[PDB]
């Protein structure tokens, strides 16, 4: 969807939109794409927007131009959700977590986790590395 | 509600049972008579 | 006018806003109203069905709340979907899906 | 099934050069590569996965001739998990590369096959050493490298 | 104490709006109160209530 | 009016099993993503 | 999901409103005026 953005970003990309329209109509050319892009710092290679047109006739609307945006940030905020979501877990921050620190934290988190899902989510896996959380959630 | 308002517990007398079907029987009274039931 | 909707800043921000409002429910008279009919000879006013219709799959696509307001609508829409076929662009039938 | 999968396979840089117009059948890689890349049931008693071998390299010959950043990851995952199943009989394969892999030592095509060259080494550091030509061609690769 | 750690969960763990049911439950409640509010803010309420 | 009655208490519903199945599964989720957990809560709409 | 749920302390006041409202539907739903159910009658009706 495209409520994974603040309203920050959107002021923003419509101040970017609204700065290089043609005539107010909310369109630009295949060109302008390109430009309004490095006007902002984000600098993609020329594939990067081959596959985007291709996924939305050479009239770049202002809906097209926000999902293209939103799919362009959940991607690495997707990757990297999950490494300050395993920050609360361990008190130094390299990713070595106690297992005796993990049975108190983990079935308190307001997901309505028993006792019973936890003990299953730990033996189907001491302290354990960071990289191996990641490939025991997403499994 | 304005009728079934009096619609581990001691015995109840036999002679306070009657007020409740008797106050029963007139909160309704008024409203079957004032037209109502036949709609 | 439904153009100039969809540049507003506002309508991407609030969308508890347009629920409120509700204007997708008025706007899903105005495409029953032009293609309501007895057969496929009544496709008056075309270029405005596709038109709208492509207004009505973007809001689906803003939350999960907005997903679930117009689903209620689906056995309504598909009543008056598959008749009207041969243009492009859009159609109920996509709104639907 | 490859018998007549990979002659579509045939034609993979058959167009990756000049332009290429319709690049649909790279919309093909997407669900033919990636079913080819989970099976590591690998015998012998032929040799027609070495034209097989060659093409999936010659599919990643193009470092950005078409490729997407994203859909260049299939092809490359395709071959780097194909050598962990072969019969270490990876002949021409390895003159392919040859002194080819050591050139270019300064382009972001170096990477594709790097890593995959030592997965060969860690995998042999104990046999592999029945040849001939091909332990010359090591040590004319280890020396130019 | 340790456990007061398991009893500080609202505050860092679930979504901002079920942090809202926790602190605002007790304020026009009725008797029972848990995980209570300074004194000094749960007034107004029962004035201006 | 005996069409009526007659007519309605034909639409009543039973204790559908199908139906029990859907629940079953979709009670396994606890929380959107962040939208305010599961607002339906109970959404007991569906067996009677 | 349950790490990055943000904290209450960092939203914008506007929005920190409309949840403060939807949320205190605790005070009214509950509460029961009664009032209009028998001295509605009695007024109105009787002694008419």
């Amino acid at each position: 969807m495209a409520d994974q953005l603040t309203e920050e970003q959107i002021a923003e990309f419509k101040e970017a939109f609204s700065l290089f329209d043609k005539d107010g109509d909310g369109t630009i050319t295949t060109k302008a794409l390109g430009t309004v892009m490095r006007s902002l710092g984000q600098n993609p290679t020329e594939a990067e927007l081959q596959d985007m047109i291709n996924e939305v006739n050479g009239t770049i609307d202002f809906p097209a131009f926000l999902t293209m945006m939103a799919r362009k940030m959940k991607d690495t905020d997707s990757e990297e959700e999950i490494r300050e979501a395993f920050r609360v877990f361990d008190k130094d921050g390299n990713g070595y977590i106690s297992a005796a620190a993990l049975r108190h934290v983990m079935t308190n988190l307001g997901e309505k986790l028993t006792d019973e899902e936890v003990d299953e989510m730990i033996r189907e896996a001491g302290q354990v590395n960071y990289e191996a959380f990641v490939q025991m959630m997403t499994a | 509600k304005s009728c079934h308002l009096e619609e581990e517990e001691v015995e109840v007398s036999f002679e306070e049972k009657e007020m409740e079907k008797q106050r029963l029987l007139y909160q309704q009274s008024r409203l079957h008579t004032r037209g109502a039931a036949e709609m | 006018s439904i153009g100039n909707i969809m540049n507003n800043k506002v309508f991407y921000q609030h969308p508890n806003l347009m629920r409120a409002l509700g204007m997708h429910e008025t706007v899903m008279e105005v495409m029953v109203n032009v293609l309501g009919g007895g057969e496929t000879k009544e496709i008056r006013f075309p270029k405005m069905v596709t038109s709208c219709c492509r207004f009505l799959c973007y809001f689906c696509r803003i939350s999960r709340q907005n997903q679930r307001s117009m689903f209620d609508h689906l056995s309504y829409l598909l009543e008056n979907s598959g008749i009207g076929l041969g243009m492009q662009g859009s159609t109920p039938l996509d709104v639907a899906a | 099934h490859v018998l007549d999968v990979g002659f579509l396979p045939d034609m993979r840089a058959a167009a990756s050069l000049d332009t290429a117009t319709f690049s649909t059948t790279e919309m093909a890689l997407a669900l033919n590569r990636y079913l080819c890349l989970a099976v590591l049931p690998l015998i012998t008693k032929c040799a027609p996965l070495f034209a097989g071998t060659e093409h999936r390299a010659i599919m990643v010959d193009s470092m950005l001739h078409t490729v997407y950043r994203l859909s260049r990851g299939r092809s490359l995952t395709k071959a780097q998990r194909d050598v962990i199943e072969d019969c270490l009989m990876a002949l021409c394969r390895y003159i392919r590369p040859s002194m080819l892999q050591h050139l270019l030592r300064r382009l972001v095509f170096d990477v594709p096959i790097l890593n995959e060259f030592a997965k060969m080494p860690l995998k042999l550091l104990t046999n592999h050493y029945e040849r001939c030509w091909k332990y010359y061609c090591l040590p004319t690769g280890w020396a130019n490298f | 104490s340790a456990a007061e750690t398991a009893r500080r969960t609202r505050e860092f763990r679930s979504p901002p709006q079920e942090q809202i049911n926790m602190l605002l439950h007790f304020k026009d409640e009725a008797d029972e109160e848990d995980c209570p509010l300074p004194e000094d803010i749960r007034q107004d309420l029962q004035d201006f209530h | 009016f005996f069409q009526s009655i007659q007519a309605l208490m034909q639409t009543c519903s039973v204790l559908d099993l199908n139906a029990f199945e859907r629940q079953n599964k979709a009670e396994g989720l606890g929380m959107v993503n962040e939208d305010g957990t599961v607002i339906n809560r109970q959404n007991g709409e569906k067996v009677m | 999901a349950c790490f990055r749920m943000t904290p209450l302390y960092n939203l914008p006041t506007h929005r920190a409103c409309n949840m403060f409202l939807e949320s205190y539907k605790a005070a009214w739903i509950l509460t029961e005026d009664h009032s209009f159910e028998d001295r509605m009658i009695d007024d109105l009706s009787k002694a008419g």
